[PDB]
């Protein structure tokens, strides 16, 4: 459970864009700064930058 | 293991 601090705009399909306030599954966070997140809305991966997200 | 290593965008 992980709050988008804002909306992340991705560019490739290894990423995700989320909002302010959206909630993304997290799911590798020890790899890069650019944790894999799964979106419980739609069903779908993307990688996401850590410092648009925070740990509620 | 490989799409996380990426340069943070610019924080708002």
């Amino acid at each position: 459970t992980f709050v988008a601090l804002y909306d992340y705009e991705s560019r490739t399909e290894t990423d995700l864009s989320f909002k302010k306030g959206e909630r993304l599954q997290i799911v590798n966070n020890t790899e890069g700064d650019w944790w894999l997140a799964h979106s419980l809305t739609t069903g779908q991966t993307g990688y996401i930058p850590s410092n648009y997200v925070a740990p509620s | 293991v490989s799409l996380a290593r990426r340069p943070l965008p610019p924080l708002p």
